[PDB]
């Protein structure tokens, strides 16, 4: 809806200017822990868990997700504390969907290219927790502890992409707020790493 | 038995030195090695492979990844290896140096991607795209994994649908014949990339631990392996669908115009597929140039010679 | 299964495979492991495979015996042949990796060959035009060169190659009617006829391929005129 | 016996070819070696640092 | 070695889909069809196939698989091929019996010119044409008896079609000469003086 819109809009201006162009609960918790893990490993790609139905909201914000009444109170509690991811890869495929027509530049086109590629690692990181999950051997805790430092990464690029979404950045802007997020993190390498990055990669075509 | 011997080939054979000759240079070794034992993190050898398919691109070397792939392929059938993955890490720095059942649905879902209805999965034309056909013998998730992968399929068949018609008619002109080649080459990758996940779809048997592996192979897996193709086939559809009527120059400038993408991938193969389909242009040009003159039945110049 | 399905590409149709004169090749399907994508991939191959066939029987009617006779056709077929044959050194390689590693798939045969899976139908089209039009002497050279400006780099390079066996064989005949003022004729196929002989020849424009110019033509009439009358 | 003769060869086979299109630069002695210690549980890393002194000691 | 007698040939091999070929098509045939009877077809091996052939070529007169119908070179139909099917099998061997019969031919010319002058009349057309014939025939021969030879070394396996490939240039020139003879030759009846068939043949050949 906004991103069509949107893209519409950035596409006729570039015309304009370029003149061209069993219940859970009843299951036994050991049980209940994996049938959810599966489900978190299947929304982990935007696909549903047999527990949890995806929130249909789009066109306003990221993916949402709303678990089986039938759950337990602390699993619940850490379902919900680790669902972030799940609208964070929401968010990062809209963005990199929404880039891909030529309105918004090369520049904001080669930027979601870039948070592609680290999508790729991502599902890398998935697959590996699945081979655990293949091998029986991931519980909840450990599932978070290898999440956290991901849950930081993917809630850092949602708020990128969510900004540049917001201002409607196109170019030096976006670069702008490349330049203001880079000082925006300042004292850790897991944002600063990605700000430097994306600041190469967007400012090479500009460059 | 094992450090001895380790020490021992390590000093005669890497260093033309024995190791009755210098002496704490393996004792150096030994330290360095003692105390250690191995990672308590998974182990598992996919991750190591997709670090080599990563540094391979990096290399632009994807045919060299495909082949490391197939020879990963017969180490996996040859059962004789426990260890692959330290194996594969010394490689890996080494190399560094001088640069129903899953197994029926990716089955299916291979037999689709090569373009063609796999089973229980299907072209559903009411839905003009791949739908699971008896949905009930499986869950939501697999279906809906079926459905993701199957988007690449339903591309790909588009695309042969059109590269099958260009390559029938020959009123579309050279300029129009080179494009269609070049698509060709692209249908090759996918074409081995398929005949490489096929091949370690069960190997011949059940050697390992499964389809004559270590690991078995799930959606997951494929997801990760068609990643890269499924953009792949989203450019090449963007493309056609771009030239829909443009003839020599017309598509010669249509083709310039997506090559301003940035997506250094996507901006590459634009760039070689301009290259291979300009070439005609070239000569067309040359000719004209240096024998003042070009003949032609689908006018596709920019230079109209009146009887 | 690989085995007997390259010699059908072989040219040697099996029981599953069945050769309908004019039906084609096609895939008996009743192996209880086939299956819709193997079907397909089966009927894909067993398109090249009836066009080695149809290959076939072409060149054996009109290199084994003598319209649609003359030195032209011979030629043709013969360079048809040597143009089929890397398809079949590809072919032999291939079958030697099946029988080194036995867990290859049939993808990867269909890999392989795509390489002339597009380069076979272009040269079943050119040679079906050629017999349909009975395309005869000299007309033939012009036709693949009409053909010969193809936008296919493969079936361009064989085009390239069949055109220079017809420049050969047809240089041949040049140099036989220049340096010695010799008209060799199987079924009259030559761009020159005999006139007068009493002047000497008269010029067959009708077959003249395209790509020769007029007044080469009528310097070479001159030169083979003069020779013989010499 | 034979069979595994026959696997250990193209066992070898397969690591050489990877090893030569992966311009790691070594020979069949020296991968030999590195694979008969892989299986003794040894710190690849470590490895590649001692034959990567070695070799700066070599031309050195 | 002795392997043209009639007793059954069960050797090892890999065993898989195209390697069992034949025995698993009359699995499947018998399965779709219990109807069906497994026609008895002798299991023989590529080199014995190979062997033969070159024994063909050769033009031995003992022949096993090979029937010298009616004197013409024709397979037999009680043998099979694992590796191959019985269709294309004998499709192949078809292939190969048309030199082989046009050798037969070759081989009945030369023992009568050769009767296996100076007191009939003169024939030394015949026997120049024998001559050649021996000459050609002794090249073909030492053809055949190289690859025997690698044949029979044992060496690595190695697949017939090589050795068709091989003898394909001397598969058209025997479809050429076989030609040849039966215009200049088998066409003029003997009835005709030797002035007469010489210059028939003399003619064909000039043509």
């Amino acid at each position: 809806q906004q991103s069509l819109e949107l893209t519409r809009k950035m596409l006729r201006d570039k015309q304009s200017k370029k003149n061209s162009g069993v219940p859970i609960g009843s299951l036994p918790l050991a049980s209940q822990e994996a049938a959810v893990v599966e489900d978190l490993l299947y929304v982990l790609v935007g696909v549903d868990g047999r527990y949890i139905s995806a929130q249909p909201l789009t066109g306003r914000q990221g993916r949402t997700f709303l678990v089986d009444p039938n759950l337990d109170l602390s699993i619940r509690e850490l379902v919900s504390r680790i669902l972030p991811v799940a609208a964070s890869y929401s968010t990062v495929t809209r963005f990199i969907e929404e880039k891909s027509s030529f309105e918004y530049g090369q520049v904001n086109h080669a930027l979601a290219a870039a948070m592609r590629t680290l999508v790729k690692e991502y599902l890398v990181l998935v697959t590996q927790l699945e081979q655990l999950q293949r091998q029986g051997l991931l519980s909840l805790q450990k599932l978070w502890f290898y999440i956290q430092p991901a849950m930081r990464s993917l809630d850092i690029l949602a708020s990128l992409a969510t900004s540049v979404d917001k201002g409607e950045c196109i170019g030096g802007a976006t670069l702008s707020l490349l330049h203001d997020r880079s000082f925006s993190y300042t004292g850790d390498s897991q944002a600063q790493e990605l700000c430097l990055h994306l600041t190469k990669a967007a400012s090479t075509p500009y460059f | 038995k094992s450090p001895n011997v380790l020490l021992q080939n390590l000093c005669c054979r890497i260093l033309g030195k024995s190791e009755a000759d210098v002496a704490q240079q393996f004792q150096y070794a030994v330290r360095v090695i003692g105390s250690n034992f191995a990672p308590t993190v998974e182990r598992d050898e996919f991750l190591v492979a997709e670090k080599i398919k990563k540094e391979l691109t990096r290399q632009r070397r994807e045919a060299d990844a495909a082949l490391f792939s197939e020879l990963h392929r017969k180490l996996h059938s040859q059962g004789v290896l426990k260890n692959k993955w330290s194996i594969l890490y010394l490689l890996l720095s080494l190399s560094e140096d001088p640069r129903v059942t899953e197994a029926a649905l990716v089955r299916d879902i291979l037999y689709v991607f090569q373009g063609i209805d796999g089973k229980h999965v299907k072209m559903s034309n009411a839905d003009n795209c791949y739908t699971v056909e008896g949905k009930a013998n499986l869950s939501k998730s697999l279906r809906d994994t079926a459905v993701r992968l199957a988007e690449l399929g339903w591309l790909h068949n588009k695309i042969r649908k059109y590269t099958d018609q260009r390559s029938l008619d020959r009123s579309f002109g050279l300029v129009g014949q080179s494009f269609c080649a070049a698509l060709h080459q692209e249908l090759r990758e996918y074409y081995r990339l398929l005949s490489v996940l096929h091949s370690q779809l069960q190997l011949e048997d059940d050697q390992g631990v499964n389809l004559g592996l270590e690991s078995s192979l799930t959606l997951r897996r494929l997801l990760v392996w068609t990643y890269d193709p499924k953009m792949r086939l989203k450019t090449l559809a963007a493309l056609v669908d771009h030239c829909q009527g443009r003839k020599g120059g017309e598509l010669a400038s249509a083709v310039h115009a997506y090559t301003k993408t940035g997506d250094p991938y996507a901006r590459s193969l634009v760039q070689h597929i301009l290259s291979l389909v300009s070439h005609p242009v070239l000569s067309f040009l040359y000719r004209w140039i240096y024998d003042g003159e070009l003949e032609d039945t689908y006018h596709e110049f920019f230079v109209a010679s009146d009887p | 299964m690989i085995h007997e399905l390259l010699l059908a590409l072989s040219g040697y149709p099996g029981s599953i495979f069945t050769w309908n004169k004019r039906g084609g090749l096609q895939v008996s399907q009743d192996f209880p492991f086939l299956h819709p994508s193997e079907t397909s991939v089966l009927n894909r191959l067993c398109r090249l495979g009836t066009d080695y066939i149809r290959f076939t029987e072409f060149i054996e009617q009109y290199t084994g015996h003598v319209g649609l006779h003359g030195i032209y056709l011979r030629a043709f077929c013969t360079g048809l042949d040597s143009v089929l044959q890397p398809y079949r050194q590809a072919l032999l390689d291939l079958e030697q990796e099946f029988l080194a590693d036995p867990h290859l798939s049939i993808s990867h045969i269909n890999y392989s060959l795509d390489q002339f899976q597009l380069l076979f139908p272009s040269v079943m089209v050119v040679v079906e035009q050629i017999k349909s039009q009975k395309i005869h002497g000299c007309q033939i050279l012009e036709t693949v060169y009409k053909h010969s400006c193809g936008g296919l780099p493969p079936v361009r390079s064989a085009l390239e190659k069949i055109l220079a066996v017809c420049h050969g064989v047809m240089y041949k005949q040049l140099s036989a009617w220049m340096l010695h003022g010799l008209l060799l004729d199987q079924h009259e196929e030559f761009f020159i006829k005999q006139g007068p002989s009493s002047k000497q020849f008269s010029l067959r424009v009708e077959i003249l391929p395209s790509y020769i110019p007029v007044r080469v033509a009528e310097k070479i009439l001159f030169v083979g005129e003069s020779v013989q009358m010499f | 016996a034979a069979a595994n003769l026959n696997a250990v060869r193209e066992t070898m086979d397969v690591l050489l070819e990877i090893s030569r299109i992966l311009n790691t630069g070594l020979d069949m002695e020296t991968l030999s070696i590195c694979v008969r210690l892989c299986e003794q549980g040894i710190n690849p890393e470590a490895l590649s640092s001692v034959i990567k002194e070695l070799r700066k000691a070599t031309e050195a | 070695r002795q392997y043209w007698t009639t007793r059954s040939s069960k050797f090892p091999h890999s065993l898989h889909l195209h390697s069992n070929l034949a025995a698993v098509w009359d699995q499947h045939l018998y399965s779709s069809d219990p109807l069906y009877v497994p026609d008895d077809r002798v299991s023989v091996t590529e080199t014995q196939v190979i062997r033969e052939t070159l024994w063909l070529l050769s033009g031995v007169k003992k022949l096993f698989i090979f029937q010298l119908i009616d004197g013409k070179v024709a397979v037999r139909n009680n043998i099979m091929v694992t590796h191959l099917t019985h269709s294309c099998l004998r499709s192949v061997l078809e292939q190969i019996a048309a030199y082989g019969q046009v050798v037969f031919r070759l081989q009945e010319f030369i023992d009568e010119v050769m009767g296996h002058k100076s007191t009939d009349a003169p024939f030394r057309t015949y026997q120049a044409f024998m001559w050649a014939l021996y000459k050609y025939f002794i090249s073909f021969k030492e053809e055949l008896s190289e690859i025997e030879k690698c044949i029979i070394n044992n060496d690595t396996t190695v697949t017939l079609a090589i050795v068709v490939d091989k003898l394909s240039p001397r598969l058209a020139q025997l479809k050429v000469l076989h030609k040849v003879f039966s215009t200049g030759v088998a066409e003029v009846p003997p009835d005709t003086r030797n002035v007469v068939r010489a210059s028939h043949l003399l003619n064909t050949l000039y043509k």
